[PDB]
Formats: C-alpha cells, structure tokens, sequence
C-alpha cells in the first residue's frame, strides 16, 4: 500500500512542496488539522462540496489514504504567504474579524497547539479565501449555521467593503 | 555511499535528482544537462498568446545545486549498462550504481516532406521552449492582419495531448484583440482530440467557431494531416491533397523518445521506452530507469505533471534499491490545464494506481476526468487562476 509520502507528494504540483503553495490562488494546506483535512477530502469526493477539480482528484483515493495524507500535512509547518494587501483596510478588518469571526477562527484560525479543528484564514492566499466565501454565499459547500449568521450579519452591516477589509486583515498576518 | 547519474535536467530528471538526493543525502547525484537554462514548454502558449513574458518560463539550476546535486552542463553520448558508465560529448565518464534517463522527445521533422530540423528556424514547432517560443511569437506579432496561422499536430502519442488546442485558443485570443481579420486553422492527424467537447464549446463562445468569421477552424484527420510543406512558398499540403497557404505555420512533427534513449538501446518498436511501472526501471537494461516523455506509462499522458509524478516513483525506488530495501507501492497523478482566454480555463485530471498484478498503470475507477462540458462560468474563470498556481508550484517542486 502506498506510504503517506508516496500519496502526498503528488499534491505538490497544485499545492506546493509540503503543502506551502506559491499562489496565486491554489490554497496552502500545510499544517491543516487532520480531522478538518479528512472531512474536506471526503466532502469533495462525495460532491457535498462543489469544486473545479478536487472532486475529480479526491475520488481517486480511499479514507485510509486521506488519513495518511492528513498526518503528512499536519506534520508540515504552515508559512503565511507573501502577498500584497490593502494596508489602508487593515485596522477596519481587524475590528470586523474581532466582531464576527474570532469566536470560531481563533487568532484568525492559525494552527495553534491548543486549538482543535481550526480553519486557517491568516496568511492564506486571498483569492482562495475570496472563492471560499463565494462558495459559502452560494451554498456550494456547507457552513455551520452559526458561521452563516455571522457572515450574513457582517454583510448586512458592512457590505462587500467589509469583506475587502477582512481579506486585507488576514493577508496582513505574514 | 552510492552513485546516481541523471541524464536530462528537465521536468523528469530535475524532479528525480531532487527527490533522490533529499531522501538519502548520502547518495552522490550528478545531473547531466547541456542547456544552462531550462525553458518550460508548459505555459509557453500564454507567451505565444501575449499575456505572459518569455523570461517567466526560464529556470536555473541553483535550486538543485543547493540540494547537493552536481550539475554538469554537457550531453550524454552513450551509456554502457555493463560497466555502468555514462560517456559525455566533452569526453568525461561518469560511473553510476543506478542511472535515471529523462531526455524528453526527439522531433521527427523530416517526416513532413519539405521540413527539417534546420527549417524549424522558418516554420517553428515550439514543442521545446525557448528560442522556438520567441520565434513563433515574433512571427505572430509581425503577421499582417488577415494572415492565416496554421497549427498542424501529429498523430499520437505526442507531448501534451491538449497543447495544440490550447495553442490555437491562445493564438485566437491574440488575433481577437490585435489582428481580428486573421484566423487559426488546425489541420489534424486525428479524428478526435483531448478535451475536444470542452475546447469546441469554448471556441464557440469566444472565437466564433462554426461561423463564417471564426477565428479558429478545426479540420479532422486523417484527411487533414499535414504531409508536405514548402517553406519558401509558405504552404502545406494535407493527406487529402489540399494545399493551405499561410502567413505563419506551426508544424508539430511526430515524436519519439529522445535520441540518447534510442542510442542507449532503451526503446522498443513503439519508439518509446518500456519500463516496470513500479520502479520505472527499463525492461531492456537493468540499472537504468526511464521517466517522463521518453517512457511508456500509458495511460499517463506525456506531460510535466506525469513526468514529475513518475520521477517521484523512480526516485523512491532507486533510493530503496540502492539501500537493499524493497520499493513501495507506487501512486501517480496527472493534471493538464489549458487556458483558452484570461477568464476561461479547462483541465483533464487523473489519479492512477498500479493494476492488481503490478504490470501496468490504470486510472483509479470512478475518478478523474475533464472540466464538465456544461461547467459554469465561475468554474471556467477560477481554472485559469488554479492553472497559474499549478505552474508556480510544479516549477518550484521540480527545480526549487
Ligand atoms: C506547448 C506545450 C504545452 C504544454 N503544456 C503542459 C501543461 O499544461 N501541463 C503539463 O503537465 N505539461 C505540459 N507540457 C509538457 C511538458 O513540457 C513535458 O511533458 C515535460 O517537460 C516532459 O518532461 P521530460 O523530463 O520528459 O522532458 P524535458 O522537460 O524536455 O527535459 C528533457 C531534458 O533532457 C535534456 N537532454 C536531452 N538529451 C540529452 C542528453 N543526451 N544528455 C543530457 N541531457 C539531455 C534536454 O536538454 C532537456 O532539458 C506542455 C508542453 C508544450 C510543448
Ligand atoms: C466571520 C466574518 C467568518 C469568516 C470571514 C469566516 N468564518 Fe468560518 N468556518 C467555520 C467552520 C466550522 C468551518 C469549516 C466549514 C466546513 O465544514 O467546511 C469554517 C470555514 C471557513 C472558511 C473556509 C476555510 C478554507 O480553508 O476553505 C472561511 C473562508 C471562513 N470560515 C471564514 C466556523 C465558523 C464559525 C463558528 C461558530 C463562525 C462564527 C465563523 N466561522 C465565522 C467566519
Ligand atoms: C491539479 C490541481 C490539484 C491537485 C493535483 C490537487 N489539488 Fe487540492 N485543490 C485544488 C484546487 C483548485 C482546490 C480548490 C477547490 C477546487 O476548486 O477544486 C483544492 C482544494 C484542496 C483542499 C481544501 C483546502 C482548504 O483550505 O479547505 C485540500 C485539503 C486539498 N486540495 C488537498 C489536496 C490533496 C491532499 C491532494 C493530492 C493528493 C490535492 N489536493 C491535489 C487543486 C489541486
């Protein structure tokens, strides 16, 4: 049976060596929480999460292969990406994250030793985070109701400009 | 302390040298490649279309030297599998315990009557990037508005099945904005081609396909196969007997494994190299592993993602075998992205496994496939951004 590295080293062409992606859009997956990782792979595979290509890829693997790969990626060190951001919007975005998202995305979802099942926002590629929130808003992938209501409350209060601010804040954490 | 020589520093050879050296740094790894700067042919069609600069395709070898690989700029002329020596054009000899051969393709120019290697300086193939990519882009930039561009793919197998058709898309993107009276005519060897339904729909939407003012025409084989050219008159002739005159003609000649694999007795009557798919060891010469375009790894296509995936199998197997360990079970993967225009991209993907007897590679059932024919615009737009991201990531993973 293939080893974790024999399985995961094929992902580097789209996600970068060790899961640190050079962008501009394919996500970094280094240091993801292993339960998060396995669940997202299973949902791409079943089609619960609609995708451009990950359903086609994840369908090629078993549960056991996802759990091996989750171990590999969890052992890597996530590197916040070097990307541009709108520095003028950073303090606004800090306040928005603090008001709407920090409750669950603790320290912006960084892979902290004492958080389980974090979802990394800080230092992730901004186009990927824009596509993910497009997918939540379209219901192309599921979200807990408690994230849905905060996202809806941020948009009702701040508009699209509120999102630009959140993204500049997450990108500034590099 | 054991020795490996890698012949070829393109996507397969650089990947294999990197992944051997990093798995066991005690191995001495020497990579032989004549060109001191590599040009990726992947993404070169965006250079031919105008939205990418040629220098972005360049890759150096300082990333591999930093991993402890010795890089020798010379060509290998022979490999003696019994004494285990790779002999170079410069007259040096490099001993090995295992040898990895990844020399890409030989282009059979003069299979098209009237064409030749020297004449690729007049009708570029640009199936190997660098000056050829520059030549083809300069010809397009100098072409008078109303001029015809021909693309003539060969019969399979060849390097990057969808590549000619991404190329036509990229050339049409350029004509639509800058030379709108022109058109690209694809004269094919084949009755169908890679991602054909998806490309056709995209050309209907972007480029007028199937209308009198189409920027792209496609003619099927076998009638349309280009069998002759006259480079002075700027014509080609098809197998059906039709002449086409053009202002720019991109002939893509048939291909086989690169010359060193032929002269080292690594090929069979297909013109490609048979291997054990668990290890990429040659079925003909023990101790030599063949990867990348040069090998037969059907159904994997001849692509950079496949070469990089095969290299990782071959590297882990060479490292185990040098150590007296058993190579593990392989896993392989491909994806080829095609950019039809800045907001419109498609892809074909697969995940592969050895079959139950370990004798051939197969696609994993109920997996992989192509961007759907009825994919929504959000998918088509994001695919181009993911295609750029694949390019940056595979380049670093291979050479960085
Ligand atoms: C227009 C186009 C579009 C493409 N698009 C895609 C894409 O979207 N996705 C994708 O995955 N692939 C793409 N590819 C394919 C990719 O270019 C090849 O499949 C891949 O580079 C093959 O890797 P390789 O190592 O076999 O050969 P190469 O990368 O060509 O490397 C072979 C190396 O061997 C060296 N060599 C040859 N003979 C000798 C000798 N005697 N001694 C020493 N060294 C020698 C050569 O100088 C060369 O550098 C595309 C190709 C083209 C041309
Ligand atoms: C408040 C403004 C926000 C923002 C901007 C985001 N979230 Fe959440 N989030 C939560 C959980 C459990 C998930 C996983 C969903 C699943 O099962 O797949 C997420 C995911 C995201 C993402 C996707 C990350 C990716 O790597 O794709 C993004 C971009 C996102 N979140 C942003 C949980 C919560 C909450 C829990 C009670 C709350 C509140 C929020 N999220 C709020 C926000
Ligand atoms: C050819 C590109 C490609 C390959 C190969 C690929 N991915 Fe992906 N991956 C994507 C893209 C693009 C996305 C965004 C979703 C989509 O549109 O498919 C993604 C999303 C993901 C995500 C979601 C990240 C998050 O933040 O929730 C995970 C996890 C992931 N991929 C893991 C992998 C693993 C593990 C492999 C390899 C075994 C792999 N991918 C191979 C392109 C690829």
């Amino acid at each position: 049976e293939p080893t974790a590295e024999m399985l995961a080293n094929n992902c580097a062409g789209c996600h970068g060596t060790r899961g640190n992606s050079a962008g501009p859009a394919s996500p970094s997956i280094a240091q993801m929480d292993p339960a998060v990782f396995v669940e997202v792979m299973e949902q791409f595979k079943s089609g619960e999460i609609q995708s451009t290509i990950m359903g086609r890829i994840a369908k090629g693997y078993s549960t056991a292969d996802f759990q091996k790969m989750a171990e590999y990626f969890k052992q890597q060190t996530y590197q916040p990406v070097k990307q541009s951001f709108d520095k003028a919007l950073v303090a606004k975005g800090t306040k928005l994250h603090d008001k709407y998202c920090e409750k669950c995305h603790v320290e912006s979802g960084k892979p902290l030793a004492d958080q389980d099942e974090y979802h990394i926002l800080a230092g992730q590629w901004t186009p990927y985070l824009r596509y993910a929130i497009e997918d939540f808003r379209a219901e192309r992938r599921p979200m807990e109701k408690k994230m849905a209501s905060k996202l809806k409350e941020l948009l009702k209060a701040e508009g699209e400009d509120g999102l630009d601010a959140l993204f500049a804040f997450y990108a500034s954490q590099q | 302390g054991r020795k490996v020589v890698v012949v070829g520093g393109g996507t397969g050879g650089a990947t294999a040298a990197k992944y051997i050296k990093l798995a066991d740094p005690s191995i001495e790894v020497t990579l032989i490649e004549p060109n001191e700067t590599y040009y990726t042919c992947y993404m070169s069609n965006e250079v031919i279309g105008g939205d990418r600069e040629l220098a972005s395709l360049r890759v150096g070898y300082d990333g591999l030297r930093a991993h402890g690989i010795q890089v020798v700029h010379d060509s290998a002329l022979g490999i003696d599998p019994d004494k285990k020596l790779v002999k170079t054009a410069g007259g040096a000899e490099f001993a090995y315990d295992r040898c990895v051969v990844a020399p890409g393709i030989d282009l059979l120019y003069d299979k098209i009557e009237g064409y030749s290697e020297a004449l690729a300086a007049k009708l570029p193939h640009a199936w190997k990037a660098g000056e050829q990519t520059a030549l083809l882009r300069r010809q397009l930039e100098s072409m008078d508005d109303g001029g015809v561009v021909i693309i003539a793919p060969p019969a399979p197998p060849f390097r990057c099945p969808p590549g000619p058709y991404e190329r036509a898309s990229q050339i049409a993107h350029y004509l639509k904005a800058h030379k709108s009276k022109s058109k690209v005519i694809i004269l094919d060897n084949s009755q169908t081609f890679s991602k054909q339904a998806q490309f056709t729909k995209g050309w209907e939407r972007l480029y007028g396909f199937g209308t009198e003012n189409a920027l792209i025409e496609w003619h099927p084989g076998p009638d349309a196969a280009v069998v002759k050219t006259d480079t002075e008159a700027m014509t080609v002739e098809t197998s059906f007997g039709e002449t086409f005159k053009a202002a720019v003609i991109n002939l893509i000649p048939p291909q086989r494994a690169g010359k060193i694999a032929q002269s080292a007795s690594l090929t069979n009557d297909s013109g490609w190299c048979p291997v054990d798919i668990r290890t990429f060891e040659s079925s003909l010469q023990p101790g030599i592993h063949v990867i990348g375009d040069a090998c037969n790894a059907a159904p994997m296509p001849k692509s950079a993602y496949s070469a990089n995936s095969q290299a990782k199998v071959a590297a882990a197997a060479v490292v185990a075998l040098l150590k007296g360990e058993e190579p593990g079970t392989p896993s392989y993967l491909n994806t080829c992205y095609s950019i039809l225009a800045p907001g419109y991209g498609i892809s074909i993907a697969a995940v592969y496994r050895p079959n139950a007897e370990g004798k051939a590679i197969e696609a994993v059932p109920d997996s992989g496939g192509i961007t759907p024919v009825d994919a929504p615009d959000w998918v088509l737009e994001r695919e181009v951004q993911y295609a750029h991201s694949w390019y940056n990531n595979i380049v670093h993973d291979t050479f960085g």
